[PDB]
């Protein structure tokens, strides 16, 4: 867009959002529902 | 007389090697473990 | 209403750390 | 069927007799004898 | 000998009568007797799907190895007679090893005597060939009639030929013969993963044997190390690489071993493995399964520290451990460890909480089918009886090996300290 | 809908499994070197 070509500029820009959509909204993001951290000591203490 | 001596010292050594493995294995193997199966992946951004 | 899963701190693992320490280790 | 509300209570018990374990062979291997 | 035959016989006898009573369904079905890895419907079924061209390791219900399928091909028929035969072999097996084992510690103690390494006054504790002349009879005594082996035989239960392997194991180690040890210990752990444990005490009995010191300086003690374990490594790869070509595949790898390791069925056992998993969070599961399955190969290496010089005891604890650490432990498992308490019965006087631990045991195998009944059938208990009632065996089952292993300690340190 | 001939003949003969010769073969032939390593 600095230099002047529109054309590659448009597909940079296409290609741009393409990924930084597919990076934001990957399911893979949301893998297990929060463990609370008030509850992790009964996880630890009784073994180790 | 000199067998008991000898014995006792062997013992006391050897419960300290066993103490030793304990410690270091529960470390060297324990920590390290614990932090790659529980922690949440993060390739660099 | 309901009740969520909360562990019992106080009832089991007081119980089962004083079943081991004191009984093994300390004295 | 599992019970569906021991998850917490059933590791404890389960780690405590690992530990019983665990506690009893490294008091035999780590300890030696001594006169009163 | 004459006694030994007679226990032979009343063994058959029994599991002939219990084999052909109406109680054999019911026992071939118990969750104490059989497991994932050694039921045998599973065998049945694993065989019958080879007929259908599916593979056996396709599905979920078969998880033998290749050995056992080509060995039940031949043998379908005359399973009972196999499975009787292999019991009265690891008697047979055991008792020869106690009995040679028996001439080498009196040798050893007779040495120490003509030395006088021992203290003054310890001749309560001077063991006596008066004493130890039926101990290898007691030891085939106590696994044959054991109600966890007849048991175990009676469903048909491949634990009975890995037991056997083991017993043979044994043997071997304890007459030489480190070639024939290496084999038996690579097909103990082709069956099972964890018999691989037993390699250190194999090595430092066969080192013993041998009279090669055990010390890092000593070079003969390397060699000798590095040939056994040559040996049993090289014959662990032959029979993998040997029982891929059964089905041209390497299915089987997964279904035996990874099922070990990895605790897929979470099917109700003794052990203490099917409900931490059934009743656990996600997050941890692959954490708690590595240190679940690394502490039975824990004590391995500590326990040879201080067993140094007593290589059998160190082999009894360390089969104690694996039959209560299993993944997916037996009561036929169980009761291979069982058949060494006569050998270590001369521990007696120094033994604490015998009885209570002894009752516990009893109380919990007896309560094992009547709580897995008013869970399963009744359905008026839940699957917390059954859970608890592991808890208090594997705890009384603890207890009891740490007890005899304190008696040991403790006649160990009067032999050489003094006697009061 | 129901082609029960084609049906019959479209899954090969059934026979029963039997071990490779080639495995029974190496298992004995391994039997018998240790036999022989064994006994001299
Ligand atoms: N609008 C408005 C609305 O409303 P509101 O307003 O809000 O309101 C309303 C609400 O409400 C509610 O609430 C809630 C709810 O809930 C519901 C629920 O449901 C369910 O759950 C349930 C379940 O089912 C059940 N099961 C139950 O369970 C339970 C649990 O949970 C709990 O937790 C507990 O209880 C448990 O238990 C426990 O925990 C226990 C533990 C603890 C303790 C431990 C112990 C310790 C130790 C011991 C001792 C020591 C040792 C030493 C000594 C010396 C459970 O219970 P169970 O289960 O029942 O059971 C118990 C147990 C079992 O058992 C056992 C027994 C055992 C047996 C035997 C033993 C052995 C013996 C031995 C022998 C002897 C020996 C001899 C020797 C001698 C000789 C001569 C010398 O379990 C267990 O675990 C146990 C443990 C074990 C331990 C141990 C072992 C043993 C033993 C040892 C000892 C001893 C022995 C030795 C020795 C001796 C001698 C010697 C000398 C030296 O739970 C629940 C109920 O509660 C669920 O759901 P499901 O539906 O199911 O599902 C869903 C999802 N899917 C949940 O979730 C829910 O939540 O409601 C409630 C009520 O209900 P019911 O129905 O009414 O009830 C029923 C009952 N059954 C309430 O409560 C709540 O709150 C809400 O939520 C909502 O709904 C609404 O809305
Ligand atoms: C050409 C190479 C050939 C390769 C193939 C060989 C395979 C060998 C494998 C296993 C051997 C099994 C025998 C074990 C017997 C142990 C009894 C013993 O301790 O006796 C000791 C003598 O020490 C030893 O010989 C043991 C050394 C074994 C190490 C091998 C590791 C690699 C093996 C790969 C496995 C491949 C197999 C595949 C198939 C399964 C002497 O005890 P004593 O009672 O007679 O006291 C007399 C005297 O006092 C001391 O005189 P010495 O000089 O001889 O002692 C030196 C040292 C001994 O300390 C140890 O016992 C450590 C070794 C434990 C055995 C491991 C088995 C594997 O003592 C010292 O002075 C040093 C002080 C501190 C050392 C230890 C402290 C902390 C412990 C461990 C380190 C911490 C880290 C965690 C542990 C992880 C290990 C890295
Ligand atoms: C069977 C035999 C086999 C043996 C095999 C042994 C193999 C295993 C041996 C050792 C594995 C060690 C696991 C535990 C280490 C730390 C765990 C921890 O505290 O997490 C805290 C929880 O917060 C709490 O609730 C703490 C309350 C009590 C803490 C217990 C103290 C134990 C510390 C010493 C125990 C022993 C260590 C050294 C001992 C000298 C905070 O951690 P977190 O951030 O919330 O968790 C997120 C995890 N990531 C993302 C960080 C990765
Ligand atoms: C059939 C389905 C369920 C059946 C459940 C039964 C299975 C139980 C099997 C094994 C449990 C045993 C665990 C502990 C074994 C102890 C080993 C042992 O021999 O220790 C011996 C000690 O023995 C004991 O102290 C235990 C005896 C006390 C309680 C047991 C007896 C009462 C139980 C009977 C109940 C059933 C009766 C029915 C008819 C028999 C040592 O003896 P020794 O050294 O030879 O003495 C001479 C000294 N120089
Ligand atoms: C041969 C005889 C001596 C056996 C010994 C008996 C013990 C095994 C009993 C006696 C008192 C009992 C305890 C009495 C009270 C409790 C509290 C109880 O916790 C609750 O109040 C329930 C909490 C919940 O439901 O989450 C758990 C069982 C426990 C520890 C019991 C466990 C079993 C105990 C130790
Ligand atoms: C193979 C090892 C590693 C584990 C299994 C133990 C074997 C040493 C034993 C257990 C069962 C035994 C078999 C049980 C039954 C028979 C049938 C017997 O012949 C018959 O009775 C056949 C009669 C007929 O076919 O008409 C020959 C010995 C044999 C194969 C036995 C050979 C030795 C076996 C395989
Ligand atoms: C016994 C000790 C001394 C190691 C011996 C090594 C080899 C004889 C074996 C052991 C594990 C085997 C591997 C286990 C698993 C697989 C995956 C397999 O691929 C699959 O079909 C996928 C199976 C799956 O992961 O579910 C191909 C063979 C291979 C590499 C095997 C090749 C042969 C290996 C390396
Ligand atoms: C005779 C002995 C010495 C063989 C030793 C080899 C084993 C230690 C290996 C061989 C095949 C392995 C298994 C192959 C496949 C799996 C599935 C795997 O679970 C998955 O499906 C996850 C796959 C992924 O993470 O991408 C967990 C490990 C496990 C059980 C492996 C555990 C380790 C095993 C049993
Ligand atoms: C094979 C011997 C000689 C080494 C000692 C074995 C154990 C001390 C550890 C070492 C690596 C561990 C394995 C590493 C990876 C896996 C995959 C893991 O796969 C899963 O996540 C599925 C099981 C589950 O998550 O519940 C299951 C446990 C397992 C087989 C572990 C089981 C316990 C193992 C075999």
């Amino acid at each position: 867009l600095a230099s002047g070509h529109l054309a590659s500029a448009f597909v940079a820009s296409q290609e741009a959002v393409t990924s930084s959509e597919l990076a934001f909204f990957d399911p893979s993001l949301l893998h297990l529902l929060y463990f609370p951290d008030d509850q992790k000591f009964a996880i630890y203490i009784p073994l180790f | 007389a000199a067998a008991g001596a000898a014995a006792t010292h062997l013992e006391v050594a050897r419960g300290k090697r066993a103490a030793l493995f304990f410690a270091a294995v529960a470390i060297v193997l324990g920590l390290p473990l614990w932090w790659k199966t529980t922690e949440t992946y993060r390739a660099s951004l | 209403g309901t009740t969520q899963l909360r562990a019992t701190a106080t009832t089991l693992i007081l119980c089962c750390l004083l079943i081991i320490l004191p009984c093994f280790i300390l004295p | 069927t599992p019970d569906f509300s021991m998850p917490y209570n059933v590791i404890c018990l389960t780690c405590t007799v690992v530990a019983v374990c665990y506690g009893s062979f490294y008091n035999l291997l780590t300890r030696t004898f001594h006169i009163e | 000998a004459a006694p030994l035959v007679l226990v032979l016989v009343v063994a058959v006898t029994v599991r002939a009568a219990l084999f052909r009573s109406s109680l054999a369904e019911f026992i071939s079905e118990r969750v104490e007797v059989v497991s994932p890895l050694s039921s045998w419907k599973r065998v049945v079924e694993g065989l019958s799907l080879l007929d259908l061209g599916v593979s056996p390791y396709s599905g979920a219900v078969f998880h033998e190895t290749p050995l056992i399928i080509y060995l039940f091909h031949f043998l379908i028929d005359y399973a009972e007679l196999v499975f009787m035969i292999t019991d009265a072999l690891t008697a047979i097996a055991l008792y020869f090893a106690i009995q040679d084992f028996n001439k080498v510690v009196f040798k050893k103690q007779k040495l120490l005597l003509e030395l006088d390494q021992y203290a003054p006054d310890v001749a309560e504790l001077i063991r006596t060939p008066m004493e130890m002349r039926y101990i290898p009879l007691k030891v085939a005594l106590f696994y044959l009639l054991n109600p966890y082996t007849i048991l175990s035989c009676v469903a048909k239960s491949t634990c009975a030929i890995n037991n056997t392997l083991i017993a043979f194991f044994i043997l071997t180690t304890i007459k030489g013969s480190a070639f024939l040890s290496a084999i038996f210990l690579a097909l103990a752990t082709y069956q099972s993963l964890y018999p691989l444990t037993l390699f250190v005490p194999g090595l430092l009995y066969l080192l013993q044997r041998q009279y090669i010191p055990v010390k890092m300086k000593s070079k003969a003690f390397w060699i000798f190390s590095w040939e056994y374990a040559m040996m049993y490594v090289g014959s662990l790869v032959v029979i993998i690489c040997l029982s891929f070509f059964l089905l041209s595949s390497w299915d089987f790898i997964p279904a035996v071993y990874g099922f070990i390791l990895s605790v897929p069925d979470l099917t109700p056992n003794i052990g203490l493995f099917w409900y931490f998993f059934a009743e656990m969070f996600e997050h941890f599961s692959l954490f708690f399964v590595c240190v679940f399955q690394i502490n039975v190969f824990f004590y391995t290496i500590p326990l040879a520290i201080k067993l140094k010089e007593h290589p059998i005891f160190f082999m009894f604890i360390q089969i104690a451990v694996i039959a209560i650490f299993k993944s997916y432990p037996t009561v036929g498992d169980v009761a291979l460890y069982m058949a060494f308490f006569p050998v270590w019965n001369h521990l007696y006087r120094f033994l604490r909480n015998i009885f209570v631990l002894t009752c516990i045991i009893i109380v919990c195998s007896l309560l094992f089918p009547v709580l897995w009944h008013l869970w399963i059938y009744a359905g008026s208990a839940n699957s917390n009886f059954f859970y608890a009632i592991t808890l208090t065996f594997n705890v009384g089952q603890i207890l009891l090996i740490s007890d005899y292993f304190y008696a040991f300690l403790r006649r160990e340190y009067y032999l050489t300290h003094g006697l009061y | 809908q129901l082609p029960v001939a084609q049906i019959i003949h479209q899954k090969p003969k059934l026979k029963d499994w039997h071990p490779p010769g080639g495995f029974i073969l190496g298992l004995w032939a391994l039997i018998i070197m240790v036999f022989f390593k064994t006994y001299g």
